[PDB]
């Protein structure tokens, strides 16, 4: 159907089984395991198996999972834990690519992943600088993107967007200044979410 | 090696919000309304946190709506009361709940339209 | 071609605008017409992406063929509906014949 | 002087009872006696009951009816007409 | 359709700024047996996909249809 | 026990018996499509949008109208389902006229929404689309009927709800067209609902026409105090600008209505408004200043006087912050002359029983009621949303209902008794035929209309409707927890003012006439200077220039109840608050505000600051004023009663007749209605 | 333009105008849109 | 449409100009109050009304695709013209 | 009740740290004025030093201590190492900044604002 993306049950197969592979040597940190309709197998994991659950991706040779592409954060404030913490690796031997997750809060650290990857490295320093996610051992934990004494974690889903201060050149004091954010147009708010379900499929219960 | 805290979680010293917008804010705990507009109830699922109302006023220039309120936009999303208050608690913001309201269960008859003796009968269709 | 506006205010400029640089402000006309009060475009917070003219139902709003508009001053880079409605009838020449060239691919 | 009288108390507690009886008993005859006064009964559920008298330039005082019996609430009535 | 193009991957032997030069020029003309390849097998056909709850309709559409100028609104609201 | 099983997509539901199929689906949170169902109206089953495959049934049915049998097995998403939904979209969008972009419905829409979610995404209809000529229905409702599906929604509100029997379909098959037939207006008090229910842009707002788009305005939930039954509203606005009013649903209380006055006179907020504060020049004309000469000149005043020679006087639509704010600031020159426009029978237990002053049954205990009796009040221009509920009780209920006073049009048959007060004694006497239809009632509801107690005799009349009461219960017909006597309100400020211990009426300023007077937006023209010493000094707080205004010595301008965080409570007694929507215009400060800087000005500072202290000194003095949204049981009728037995005051001959007896009378009663230009169109369209 | 001529509209510039920023003909902006909020003028004759 | 209040400054096709204690005209001073000359409401009012035979007619503002989208315009009523929502040309019929 | 720790277990190993990064930021202070040719005082400079470790001596929570001295720790790098310019160091200070009414009538006066 033309304009129908295709299913490959091929790949779906294979990761479900992958999947189940990882669950069962190491179910003292996973707690989830599923695989999406396009299939992009996640694992789901407690923070405390950070460092083996990549370790084991990594140099396992059923897994050989060299390449991090990328680790990120997602803010969830209506969890108790607002904070997952996504690794998407790449596995160029088995041309796969996995992802896993796991969770903190505004005051639980999580292990740096250096010693696994060294590419970690910038990734958890942005972590932090938009988020405040702590990474315990990192060799150089400090602000990567925003400005020098710059309050808040901006990518917070209630820092807001404009921020709470902004810069202008002052003549009386003859150097660049801070000032709390006035705007001659306020951003405007849109509601544009449709009143009526979409995706019965994704449902929740009542 | 898990350590032992009684304190309540309190994290304002840590998220870098100016005073002013912890203490003198308002937060609004509730459940959107249903548009009146429209009969979908897609938009009254999930509990919101919004803030209370400050000033606007028309920009000299071009007549825009200016404001100060940093937090003039500010929606957060919450799937129970129970969430939003502690979302709220933590951050030092002063809050209202406000409860659920959902439509009561109506007792609806088709054929009560051409009663017999009752009011309910229809002029018209 | 009567030199009535082609712009209703049905918003969808506005509601499209990536930049948010679009202002508007509507009433009915003294002839009951469905028209602007306001149309403010903030030339520099727009982007120049072309989607409010793609999403105008009635070709009221375009990008013209003009680029030599350099301003010794912010301010008069911030157009309100008079500045837009005389660019509309400087340009409209070039602006018809420019669409009449591309509408079949639109 | 005084000028105001206020009892608050709940509907259903077992603490207002006493107070819920005085009302139901002698509030008509207190009412009857002091003709000229406010006495305002406001009753709010699981309020502590209370008795608030105001006097002049507004100074106001508050004495806790909780548990009282109808007896001691007639007593603290008393005390405040008094003075 | 990256697997209907016929390309070959430019690869290195040292690891240092000149090989990777190298591979930079060498992926230049591999674009440009790339692009001669899109010329030619360029099929007919529409260029968005045919679905108007993703993608807007043409404006011919959007003018005389119902249907289209709902999800025309709809698209860029 | 008599709940059956029934099963949507499979799962497992227990319904009651009569339960439709559509409302099957609702309980395991599934919607099913819909136009002409309401579930406030009568089923249609025409628009034929809900309609859905029964598993092993080969004919899909109409959810609305469908009652669902044990065992069914509802299929929302099979291609049965699916399809039949299309097909009906595809019907529904074949004559419907190309509007989107000029149509006011837009992004708000019914039609457009369905549209996108079930219905197919193009079209293949190739011929001409009907049109359809335009009807006039008054001031407040555009109608372009090209747009109109036929859903008969408005058709079905109008006779059922509103009472109103002048909407129908005329013609046939594809020309069937709704409208009057004839020229005629659709003007009733609760009109503009309308707009709301018409899933279509057929019928809109004529003053909200062109002005904003919905997926830009900010929604503020607040309270209508445009009456005192605290309807649930919705303030939209945009840029800082109020926008319009909606309603919002609230079961217990206005449902999903609201009234023309609460939905359309918001634009008397934009004129008349006062924005600076001013004092008298020498030449005695006022003159814009600053806040700090202003509350000087006022502070000076209120030092040099004490005692009687300072009065106030609180208007309709002042809030329960300023109320207290404003009795503190008297109490500390020792002034207790505290007093509302609307007057209440002090006689007797007078404000002392929240219950003498209260509808204590309840807005949503008419609909257990099964007789009510109505004196001295027109309920359908006092609290038109309470008339609603009263129709609705006697639609579905079978309610009867009886009316002591002018014979005005209720939307519903009712019995006459007559206008005579002296009727109430013949009622408890026993000699009145009515006195049986009472004494065999199991839930009887009597309410007399505060707009009665407005005459010199009122404390005989609400002796005589309590002494009825009082029979009532006495006869024991009557459950202990059923509560009989209600006195309907019709000022969104006067419960409030009444809980607070403020004086209700002016008589005790017309005793004792002040030398200063505060005119906490009062604008009833209760007192003037003809009634207050030469030299009066008179402060006008208010946010309209109107009556109280032009004969202050000051001005301070205040916040109108779109502009603050504000307590009210309804007739009922529940304490609702509204909420800032915009800010007040100009220099104009909220109400609580303006007294707490005047007292410090004057050196009596209040003992609070901010919005949470002011309403913490609320709960000190009626506990039930910070208990948002919840009705508080009042008690001792009997004592009520033994005390207004105490002195016997005579009833007049004069016969009751309502301040309002028809539809003119309704459009515009206090400042901001006065004020509204779509109000004066009103008023303009039903007597000319 | 010899060639093939543009449509003519009434309301199309008869003379062109180029570039005319930093000059008296410059661009100015301003709100199109008129006062939102009436205020109450007090009457002209005294009567405190 | 373009008249000039009391002060000399030009009214615009919205009913803007500044009034005669506003200090924002200080703008233009030294420059000058950009307003458009051809007002919308004068020049459809010029339009002739267009004569039809039939009960409906359609309008798409001339241009075919270029226009506007099609409406049925109804004409039933002998009183007042038919007008397009989009463009504002009137109709009547015979 | 149990959760897992930044640095410090108990609010006793926190305040040890709090200690130690006031002396690193007091000591720090004289270079930073001449560093970036301040115009305040080291009086002035070790003034806002205290103010700004004050509006935290209300915490209890070892974590929470724990992360403002690892942001502090972050802050006085940023400073020693000339990472901030005379902008960034300046902004403590708030110099451009009106004076903001604290009073109830003088917020009265100018807006709505508590
Ligand atoms: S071109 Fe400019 S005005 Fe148009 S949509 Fe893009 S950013 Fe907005
Ligand atoms: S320019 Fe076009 S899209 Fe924008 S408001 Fe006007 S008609 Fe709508
Ligand atoms: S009623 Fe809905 S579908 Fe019809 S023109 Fe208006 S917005 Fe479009
Ligand atoms: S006017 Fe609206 S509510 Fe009435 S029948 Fe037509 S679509 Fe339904
Ligand atoms: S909603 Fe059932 S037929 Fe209309
Ligand atoms: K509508
Ligand atoms: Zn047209």
């Amino acid at each position: 159907r033309p304009t129908v993306r295709p299913r490959n049950d091929v790949a779906h197969k294979q990761l479900s089984a992958f999947g189940e592979y990882v669950a069962e040597i190491l179910p003292k940190y996973v707690q989830q395991v599923q695989v999406s309709c396009f299939n992009e197998l996640e694992i789901c994991i407690h923070p405390d198996g950070v460092i083996p659950v990549l370790t084991f991706l990594r140099d396992h040779s059923n897994a050989q999972f060299k390449s991090l592409a990328d680790l990120t954060a997602v803010d969830i404030p209506t969890r108790q834990n607002r904070f997952e913490i996504v690794y998407n690796l790449l596995s160029l031997r088995f041309n796969s690519r996995i992802r896993v997750k796991t969770y903190t809060d505004e005051l639980t650290p999580i292990e740096s992943s250096v010693p696994v990857y060294k590419a970690a490295n910038w990734y958890e320093r942005e972590i932090w600088d938009m988020f405040g996610v702590f990474f315990a051992n990192h060799p150089d934990l400090r602000r990567i993107l925003t400005d020098y004494g710059f309050e808040g974690h901006p990518f917070r889903k209630d820092f807001p967007l404009s921020g709470y201060v902004e810069l202008r050149y002052d003549d009386e004091v003859k150097r660049v200044v801070a000032e709390p954010v006035e705007l001659a147009q306020e951003f405007r708010k849109f509601d544009l979410n449709s009143p009526w379900e979409a995706f019965p499929a994704y449902r929740q219960p009542p | 090696q898990l350590i032992t805290v009684d304190e309540k979680l309190d994290i304002t010293t840590i998220t870098g919000v100016p005073e002013e917008h912890i203490k003198t804010r308002k937060a609004r705990i509730f459940v959107p309304a249903r548009n009146n507009m429209q009969s979908g109830v897609n938009n009254t699922k999930k509990w919101k946190m919004e803030f209370d109302t400050r000033e606007r006023w028309e920009n000299p220039l071009m007549g825009w709506a200016s404001t100060a309120d940093p937090l003039s936009n500010l929606v957060l999303t919450f799937s129970t009361k129970e969430d939003a208050v502690a979302f709220a608690e933590k951050n030092g913001w002063s809050y209202d709940v406000e409860e659920r309201k959902v439509p009561k269960p109506k007792s609806k008859s088709y054929g009560a339209n051409f009663s017999w003796n009752k009011r309910t009968r229809v002029s018209t269709k | 071609p009567s030199g009535e506006e082609r712009c209703i205010a049905c918003k969808l400029c506005e509601a499209v605008c990536p930049a948010q640089a679009i202002t508007i402000e509507a009433e009915p006309r003294a002839d009951g017409s469905r028209r602007t009060t306001r149309y403010d475009i903030d030339m520099t917070k727009c982007i120049y992406c072309g989607f409010c003219q793609e999403a105008c139902p009635v070709d009221a709003i375009v990008e013209g063929p003009n680029f030599e508009f350099s301003t010794e001053t912010h301010e008069e880079l911030l157009y309100n509906k008079e500045k837009l409605l005389n660019n509309g009838d400087k340009w409209e020449a070039e602006i018809a014949a420019n669409i009449q060239a591309d509408y079949l691919y639109r | 002087g005084l000028r105001e009288i206020r009892i608050h108390l709940c509907q259903r507690s077992p603490g207002s009872q006493g107070v819920r009886d005085f009302i139901e008993k002698r509030y008509v005859e207190l009412k009857k006696a002091n003709p000229d006064l406010p006495i305002l009964i406001r009753e709010c559920s699981d309020v502590q009951p209370k008795l608030w008298a105001r006097y002049a330039f507004g100074q106001e005082k508050n004495v806790s009816l909780n548990n009282f019996s109808a007896d001691q609430v007639t007593r603290a009535l008393e005390n405040v007409l008094s003075s | 359709v990256y697997d209907q193009v016929e390309f070959d991957v430019p690869i290195g032997s040292r690891g240092d700024c000149y090989d990777r030069y190298l591979c930079r020029v060498e992926e230049m003309r591999q674009s440009i047996r790339i692009i001669s390849q899109c010329l030619n097998k360029m099929p007919p056909g529409e260029i968005k996909v045919d679905d108007a709850k993703v993608s807007p309709p043409k404006r011919a559409e959007m003018k005389t249809s119902m249907e289209s100028l709902i999800h025309h609104f709809k698209l860029y609201t | 026990s008599n709940l059956i099983e029934v099963f949507v997509d499979g799962q497992s539901v227990m319904v009651e018996p009569g339960t439709t199929v559509l409302q099957a689906c609702e309980k395991v949170g599934m919607q099913i499509p819909r136009f002409c169902y309401h579930e406030r109206l009568s089923v249609a089953g025409n628009c034929r949008m809900c309609l859905v495959e029964i598993e092993k049934a080969p004919k899909v049915v109409a959810a609305c109208a469908m009652p669902v049998m044990k065992g069914w097995n509802i299929l929302t998403n099979s291609e049965k389902t699916k399809k039949a939904r299309e097909g009906v979209m595809e019907f529904l969008l074949a004559n419907h006229p190309l509007d989107c972009p000029i149509c006011d419905q837009g992004g708000e829409c019914d039609l457009q929404d369905q549209s996108m979610m079930f219905g197919s995404d193009r079209s293949r209809f190739l011929e001409g689309k009907r049109a359809v000529e335009d009807k006039n229905i008054g001031p407040l409702v555009k109608t372009i009927m090209t747009r109109c599906i036929q859903c008969t929604r408005c058709i079905r509100f109008a006779s059922e709800i509103a009472g109103v029997d002048d909407l129908g379909t005329t013609g046939r098959g594809n020309d069937m067209q709704v409208g009057t037939y004839i020229e005629k207006m659709f003007m009733s008090e609760l009109s503009g609902n309308i707009i709301d229910i018409c899933p279509v842009g057929a019928l809109t707002s004529k003053p909200y026409a062109f002005t904003a788009r919905p997926w830009e305005t900010r929604k503020t939930e607040s309270i209508d105090v445009m009456d005192a039954v605290g309807s649930n509203i919705v303030v939209s606005t945009r840029t800082g600008e109020v926008m319009r009013i909606l309603p919002r649903m609230h079961e217990d209380i206005n449902e999903e209505w609201i009234s023309d006055k609460t939905r359309f006179a918001y634009d008397g907020l934009k004129r008349q408004r006062l924005t600076e504060p001013m004092v008298r020049n020498e030449k005695g004309l006022l003159t814009h200043t600053t806040w700090e000469d202003a509350l000087s000149r006022v502070a000076g005043m209120l030092q040099s006087f004490q005692g009687n020679d300072v009065a106030a006087i609180a208007g309709g639509l002042v809030d329960a912050e300023a109320l207290i704010a404003l009795k503190d600031l008297l109490n500390r020159v020792d002034s207790d002359t505290l007093c509302t426009e609307e007057v209440f029978p002090t006689a007797g237990a007078g404000t002392d029983l929240r219950s003498n002053y209260l509808l204590n049954t309840t807005i949503a205990g008419v609909e257990e009621a099964d007789v009510v009796l109505l004196v001295g009040t027109n309920p359908r221009f006092e609290a038109p949303l309470f008339n609603a509920r009263i129709r609705k009780s006697w639609l579905h209920n079978d309610l009867k209902v009886a009316l002591i006073g002018s014979p005005v049009d209720l939307t519903y048959r009712y019995d006459h008794l007559g206008d005579s007060p002296k009727i109430l004694q013949d009622i408890a006497s026993g000699s009145h035929p009515f006195s049986q239809v009472l004494q065999e009632a199991k839930k009887p509801m009597v309410i007399l209309g505060s707009s009665a107690l407005q005459r010199n005799d009122g404390a005989a009349i609400l002796a005589a409707v309590s002494n009825i009461a009082q029979k009532i219960r006495t006869s024991s017909g009557v459950t202990g927890d059923w509560k009989v006597m209600n006195i309907l309100h019709r000022i969104a400020s006067q419960v409030a003012a009444l809980d607070l211990g403020y004086k209700p009426g002016v008589e005790a300023i017309q005793k004792n006439p002040p030398k200063m007077l505060f005119l906490l937006g009062a604008d009833g023209g209760c007192i003037t200077r003809q009634d207050l010493p030469k030299d009066c000094f008179i402060v006008y707080q208010g946010h309209h220039g109107d009556v109280g205004a032009p004969i202050a010595d000051v001005i301070l301008p205040g916040a109108a109840y779109t502009e603050k965080s504000a307590t009210y409570v309804n007739t009922e007694g529940r304490a609702q608050q509204t909420k800032v929507a915009v800010t007040p215009p100009g220099l104009a400060r909220e109400d609580w505000k303006i007294i707490r800087a005047l007292s410090e000005i004057a050196g009596m500072t209040l003992p609070y600051d901010t919005l949470d202290q002011v309403r913490n000194r609320l709960e000190e003095v009626s506990p039930n004023l910070v208990r948002y949204d919840d009705v508080e049981g009042a008690n001792y009728f009997q004592q009520a009663s033994e005390l207004s037995k105490l002195v016997n005051q005579q009833l007049l001959a004069d016969p009751l007749v309502p301040p309002q007896l028809t539809i003119k009378d309704f459009y515009m009663t206090d400042s901001i209605s006065r004020a509204s230009q779509t109000m004066a169109k009103c008023v303009k369209a039903v007597t000319e | 333009p010899t060639v093939k001529p543009p449509t003519a509209r009434k309301f199309i510039w008869t003379n062109h105008k180029f570039n005319l920023s930093g000059t008296p003909q410059q661009y100015v902006p301003y709100s199109t849109t008129r006062k939102k909020i009436q205020e109450w003028v007090p009457p002209s004759t005294p009567y405190k | 449409g373009v008249r000039t209040s009391p002060t000399g400054e030009k009214v615009t096709h919205t009913g803007q100009v500044y009034d005669d204690g506003d200090y924002r005209k200080v703008r233009f001073v030294g420059r000058q109050k950009e307003v458009n000359e051809n007002f919308a409401i004068d020049l459809i009012a010029e339009q002739p009304v267009s004569q039809v035979g039939s009960r409906v007619i359609s309008c798409d503002g001339g241009g075919g695709a270029l226009g506007h989208p099609r409406v049925y315009i109804n004409l039933d009523k002998e009183t007042k013209t038919g007008t397009c929502g989009y463009c504002g040309l009137q109709f009547r019929q015979q | 009740t149990s959760v897992k720790p930044i640095f410090s277990r108990d609010m006793n190993e926190a305040k040890r740290r709090v200690r130690e990064l006031y002396r690193a930021w007091y000591r720090e202070v004289p270079n930073t004025v001449h560093l970036f040719q301040l115009d305040i005082s080291v009086k002035q400079g070790r003034d806002k030093v205290r103010e700004m470790f004050k509006k935290n001596a209300h915490i209890t929570d070892p974590r929470v201590v724990d992360l403002l001295v690892i942001k502090g720790k972050m802050e006085l790098e940023e400073t020693i190492k000339v990472w901030k310019q005379r902008t960034h160091v300046m902004r403590f200070f708030h110099e451009t900044e009106a004076p903001r009414p604290k009073d109830f009538l003088s917020k009265f006066y100018v807006g709505h604002d508590p």
